[PDB]
C-alpha cells in the first residue's frame, strides 16, 4: 500500500 | 426595557436552522436587536455563523443568549404564519404565539465569545463555491496524525481560485477562474468549516484573513478559524510524464467497477486493471476464491500493463466526475495514475496503486 | 447436466431482493430450477421467504444455494435490460451477461434446511393487513425479558381479524372485518415476522398453523415460527367506565404535544394535562426550571382533572390515529386512558399515566 | 412509573 509522494508520510 | 421583538415564524425560521448548525453557552445563540435588527449567532469557539433578520414590528434592543436547539424546535413547531414574542423575564426569554407560551433558560449576552485581519477579498457565485468544494471534498483525511490533511486547501493563484485535498493515497485539485486579478494565498479550511460553508451555498464574497476565513452569503456571516501546518503541494504530486492514456466513457467504467468491487477483499479493496490495445479487463477475487471479470472497449494504444488499485478510491474520483468520457494517465504498475474529464481539465484525480 | 437457466435482469431483480432480506449456507439462497420455473429460498432458520420466477428460456433442472447479497448485488449492478445465464461449474456457480463473469463460492443445496400443519386459512386484501399492523406495530415490546411482548397477537373472531401489540405501558388494538366465517385462533408473529410480512405488502391468503404462519402473495410465500406464550387479553386491559370523554382536532391536538415535550424531561418525558370544561391545558418542564404551556380549545364537560403522560406514547398514538378528531375516555388521574377515532372504533389505544 | 395490568408483570 504505496503512498503518494506527499513530504512527509508518503 | 430589556430586549424584546416579534417576528413572522417564516422570517425567523430558515435563519435559525442555518446558525443552529459541549459547553453550556455553546448550545445558546447569541440574540441581539439593534437598528431594526435581529442578529442570532452560533459558534463553537472555531467558528461562528451569524444571521441578520429585518425587524417590521416594533423592538426593544438588547441581548441574550438562549438555547439553540429548543428554540428552533419551538419556532418550527408552531403553525405556519404564526407570530412569535420574544422578551426576557428574570433569568428566562419568554417566547409566546397564541395561546403556546415556553421560557427558556437564558446565559449572559456579555458571557457569548467573540472573534480579526483580512488579507484577500473577492467575489464569485455559489455554483463556483460548490463545484470547487464537491470537486475535492471526497479526498480528504478523516482524523488523520497530519492535522493539515483532515482539511481543504484554498488557493488564489492568477486569475483563479483551487481546492486541494488529499489523505496520502488519492489527491483531488480544482481550479476556476474568478475573473479578477488575485494575490497569491493559500490557506487550509478545516474539515468541519467547509462543511458548514457547503450548507450555506444554498453571490459569494469570500475574505481570507491572517488565521480566519469569512464566507458572506445573502444574509449570513460565516467564519472559521484555519489550520496550520504545510499543506502538500499538489505540482509535485501529479505525474510527470504520464505517456500511456486510456479514454473510456465514465458511466461503463463505473458500472464495471461497481461489479468487480463485489468480488474484492472486504478490507483491502483490490482490482487488477489489464490494459491492452483498445480493451480494459477489470478482475477482482477474494479470499474465498469468488472472481469477477468485466471487459470493455476502451481507446488504448499503448504497451501491455498490469496494475492494481484500491476499488472505492477509483469509484469516488469516477462518481465526483459526473461526465461523458474519463481518461486514466498511465506510468507504470507502482507509480500514481492521473484520472480527468476527457472534455475538461478543471479538475485533477491522482491514485496511487495497489501492489500486485 | 447441472442446473442452468437464462433469465432477464428485470424478471429476477425484485424477487431477489424480496427473498434477500450468521451461519453461512444461511446467508445463501436456495435455487432451483423445475416444471419451467426458477425458484429462491432464503430463511434464518426461523422464518423463509421464498419466490417463484417463470423461466421463459431454456433451462436444466437443478439445485444450488449461493450467497444471496453478492448474488442480488451482481443482478442489480448489470445494466438494465442485460440478459442472466446461470451455470454451475465445480464448486462455483457462473453467472454470465455481456463480457461480464461472476464465479461465486456454493453449499449443497441438500444442505441447505426446510421446515408444517394448517388450521385456519383465509383471502383478504393487502390494504387491509397492512392497516392492522401499521394499527399497532408500534406497541409492541423491544427486547422484553417477556418473549410474547416482542411480538404482535394475530387473532380471528367471527368475521374479524385483529392485531394486539403491548408492551406494558401502553396497549394498542386494531379488528377489521373478512367477510369470512373464521374459528377463533391466537398466535403471536415475532417482531422480525411482522416486519418481514410488511415487506410483502406492496389480495393475501393467510393460513395459520400448529407453530408457524404463511402468507401468501402474488408469486411469494412467506412463512413465519410462532411465539409460545400467553399473550395479554386486551379486554381486560382496556378501562372499564371511562365516564370523562374528551373529543380534540387530532392535528392541533398532536403539534400541541409536539411542542410541549421540547421542555419535557429529556429521560422520563412527562407532560401534564389539566382537563376543564371545553378547555386543555399541556404543561411540560425539565430540571433546567424551562417551561412549556399550551391551552387548547377542546369539547368536554366533565370533572376538572390533572393527570401526567409519557409525551412520546401519546404522540406515537397520535401518529398511528391519522384521524380528523381523537377521543380521550378518562377515568382518574392514576388509571389508563382509552384512545380513539372519534369517527371510528376499529382500532383502540390504552397509555397508563405516569404519577404526578 | 405504573404499567397496564397485565398478568404477570403490571
Ligand atoms: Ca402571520
Ligand atoms: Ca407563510
Ligand atoms: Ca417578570
Ligand atoms: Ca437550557
Ligand atoms: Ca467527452
Ligand atoms: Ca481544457
Ligand atoms: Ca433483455
Ligand atoms: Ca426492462
Ligand atoms: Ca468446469
Ligand atoms: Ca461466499
Ligand atoms: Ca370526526
Ligand atoms: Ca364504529
Ligand atoms: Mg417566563
Ligand atoms: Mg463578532
Ligand atoms: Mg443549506
Ligand atoms: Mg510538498
Ligand atoms: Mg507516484
Ligand atoms: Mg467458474
Ligand atoms: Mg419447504
Ligand atoms: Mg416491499
Ligand atoms: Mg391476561
Ligand atoms: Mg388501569
Ligand atoms: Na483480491
Ligand atoms: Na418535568
Amino acid at each position: 500500500v504505496p503512498t503518494l509522494p506527499l513530504v512527509p508520510x508518503g | 426595557g430589556r430586549m424584546k421583538f416579534t417576528v413572522e415564524r417564516e422570517h425567523l425560521l430558515k435563519p435559525l436552522q442555518q446558525v443552529s448548525g459541549t459547553l453550556p453557552i455553546l448550545g445558546n445563540l447569541l440574540l441581539q436587536v439593534a437598528d431594526g435588527t435581529l442578529s442570532l449567532t452560533g459558534t463553537d469557539l472555531e467558528m461562528e455563523m451569524v444571521a441578520r433578520v429585518a425587524l417590521v414590528q416594533p423592538h426593544e434592543p438588547g441581548a441574550t443568549t438562549v438555547p439553540a436547539r429548543k428554540f428552533f424546535d419551538i419556532c418550527r413547531g408552531l403553525p405556519e404564519g404564526a407570530e412569535i414574542a420574544v422578551q426576557l423575564e428574570g433569568e428566562r426569554m419568554l417566547v409566546r404565539s397564541g395561546r403556546s407560551r415556553f421560557s427558556l433558560s437564558t446565559l449572559p449576552a456579555a458571557d457569548f465569545p467573540n472573534l480579526w485581519q483580512s488579507e484577500v477579498e473577492f467575489t464569485l457565485p455559489q455554483a463556483t463555491m460548490k463545484r470547487l468544494i464537491e470537486a475535492t471534498q471526497f479526498s480528504m483525511a478523516h482524523q488523520d496524525v497530519r492535522y493539515y490533511l483532515n482539511g481543504m486547501l484554498f488557493e488564489t493563484e492568477g486569475e483563479e481560485l483551487r481546492t486541494v485535498a488529499t489523505d496520502g493515497h488519492r489527491l483531488a485539485v480544482c481550479s476556476m477562474p474568478i475573473g479578477q486579478s488575485l494575490p497569491s494565498h493559500s490557506v487550509i479550511v478545516p474539515r468541519k468549516g467547509v462543511i458548514e460553508l457547503m450548507r450555506m451555498l444554498d453571490p459569494l464574497r469570500v475574505q481570507i484573513g491572517s488565521n480566519n476565513i469569512r464566507a458572506h452569503v445573502g444574509d449570513f456571516i460565516f467564519t472559521s478559524k484555519l489550520v496550520d501546518g504545510r499543506f502538500p503541494d499538489y505540482r509535485r504530486v501529479l505525474p510527470k510524464n504520464p505517456d500511456k492514456h486510456l479514454e473510456a466513457g465514465c458511466d461503463l467504467l463505473k458500472q464495471a467497477f461497481a461489479r468487480a468491487a463485489i468480488l474484492s477483499n472486504e478490507k483491502f479493496r483490490g482490482v487488477r486493471l489489464y490494459v491492452s490495445e483498445n480493451q480494459l479487463k477489470i478482475t477482482a477475487n477474494n479470499p474465498e476464491q469468488e472472481e469477477a471479470e468485466e471487459i470493455l472497449d476502451v481507446t488504448y494504444s499503448g504497451a501491455e500493463m498490469e496494475i492494481g488499485f484500491n476499488v472505492s478510491y477509483v469509484l469516488d474520483v469516477l462518481n465526483a466526475l459526473k461526465c461523458e468520457n474519463v481518461r486514466m494517465m498511465l506510468t507504470d504498475s507502482v507509480s500514481s495514475v492521473q484520472i480527468e474529464d476527457a472534455a475538461s481539465q478543471s479538475a485533477a484525480y491522482v491514485v496511487m496503486p495497489m501492489r500486485l
